């Protein structure tokens, strides 16, 4: 993951999926690596149960 | 998982 | 700021100055907008006083 | 102000 430093001196971290910061976009961590992803970027559409683990592309 | 969001 | 859930259902409040979310470090709040920050992410170091209200970047 | 730890 990229990370942004703003012009207030804060740490904004990016989706590797699109590399873009103008997020909201809810994220989805990777339970190997903990990069974290939007979820359209991902291909996830709705909140995914609590009991599952994601992974992400690479792993 | 673990999602987040604002 | 952004909002983790976890594996557990929880809700974990993330500082948004370093957006990370494993902690320990102690948090303060914002008496404007009331996004909270870790101490040193904001550049506390000891417990302000009490009477004392404290602000954020933004605010 | 408020402050909190765990
Ligand atoms: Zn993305
Ligand atoms: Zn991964
Ligand atoms: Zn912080
Ligand atoms: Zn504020």
């Amino acid at each position: 993951m990229y990370v942004i430093r703003d012009e207030w001196g804060n740490q904004i971290w990016i989706c590797p999926g699109c590399n873009k910061p103008d997020d909201g976009s809810p994220m989805i961590g990777c339970d190997d690596c903990d990069d974290w992803y939007h979820w359209p970027c991902v291909g996830i559409m709705t909140a995914p149960p609590e009991e599952m683990q994601w992974f992400c592309p690479k792993c | 998982a673990r999602t987040a969001q604002t």
